[PDB]
């Protein structure tokens, strides 16, 4: 009996997040699908200091919620992503719009072609709003 | 790359103030998403229009109104005809009336000609015929 998603809390604080590696490389040899390890397998990919954006896309298993607050101010370039194939489409505006490229917003709504989020986006309450269509005026 | 438009309308007198031999360049770039009735309503306030002529003479495909008959007044004021029969013969989008106001006295017997050429074009004899009454006993 043991609990995997708090050992990482444990040595987060501690700050030796690659001693974790081999023993959760071989956990995902044996295949778990658990988001407590999928997670902290980006975590590290994150502090690795390489640029770990197709491993987030095509790691079906993980949570876009934690890997985007983690990737908040670190990257948002791939909490972004994160968001993406997770729709937290709130969390991109909640984060994209603030600081960001607006395009990759603009290539993701248009993408994910959604009126009700146009709605929430376009009434006016937005300061944000000018450069984003001044973007996707031309990613169209 | 521009979103807006107005950015156009500030430039080019930003250039015409600063740099307006380097106009031509811009000018030809961005006739595709202009309105150029503004930019010559624009340019009779300031009056470089003389400048831009070239310009125009390629834009004249278009067929707009202000375009023809600024051009043909630059023609005028030129004293070239050769150039404005081709206008006239091509391009239609203007009123005959005003260009023979000016044409009819233009002092000289090639631009009267015009003067009582383009009548027919409205379908108005007794006055094209009688006009050149007065000087063309050589069978025109």
């Amino acid at each position: 009996q043991f609990s995997t998603d708090e050992l990482v809390a444990e040595v987060e604080k501690r700050n030796r997040l690659k001693l974790l590696l081999p023993w959760l490389e071989a956990r995902i040899h044996e295949g778990c699908e658990e988001p407590a390890t999928h997670n902290a397998l980006a975590k590290i990919y994150i502090d690795s200091n390489n640029n770990p954006e197709r491993f987030l896309r095509e790691n079906p298993y993980y949570d876009s919620r934690v890997v985007g607050k983690y990737c908040e101010k670190r990257d948002p370039h791939l909490a972004c992503v994160a968001y993406e194939r997770g729709q937290c489409d709130l969390e991109l505006i909640n984060v994209c719009n603030e600081n960001s490229l607006f395009k990759s917003l603009s290539r993701y709504l248009v993408r994910r072609k959604d009126p009700e989020l146009w709605g929430s986006v376009l009434l006016e309450s937005n300061p944000y709003r000018r450069p984003l269509i001044d973007q996707v005026v031309q990613t169209a | 790359k521009v979103a807006n438009v107005e950015l156009y309308y500030r430039a080019i007198q930003f250039y015409l103030e600063f740099k307006p031999l380097l106009l031509n360049d811009l000018l030809m770039v961005l006739s595709p998403r202009l309105d150029h009735t503004r930019a010559v309503n624009y340019f009779s306030k300031v009056k470089q229009l003389p400048l831009v002529k070239p310009y125009l003479r390629s834009v004249q495909n278009h067929n707009n109104k202000s375009v023809n008959e600024s051009l043909n007044n630059l023609f005028i004021t030129e004293e070239d005809y050769q150039a404005l029969r081709t206008s006239i013969d091509a391009y239609d989008n203007f009123d005959n009336i005003s260009l023979a106001q000016r044409l009819e006295k233009h002092e000289l017997i090639e631009f009267r000609r015009i003067a009582a050429y383009l009548f027919k074009g409205n379908n108005r004899w007794k006055q094209s015929v009688e006009l050149c009454k007065k000087d063309s006993l050589y069978k025109d």
